[PDB]
């Protein structure tokens, strides 16, 4: 459905890596990911 | 190819 990495879910942050690529930071379990949690639907 | 900085690392 609607994705468009711009707004993130609760506990989810997004930052830029020195390489230029953006990565997501989950405040909940202190994990980082390069994958987009909006284009994948948890259900 | 490289891992991203940890939350405590970037804070």
């Amino acid at each position: 459905g609607s994705m468009e990495q711009g707004f993130l879910p609760k506990g989810w942050e997004v930052r830029h890596a020195p390489n230029g690529r953006p990565f997501f930071i989950d405040h909940n379990t202190k994990t980082t990911t390069w994958e987009d949690p909006r284009l994948k639907i948890p259900a | 190819t490289a891992p991203p900085p940890a939350y405590a690392t970037l804070g």
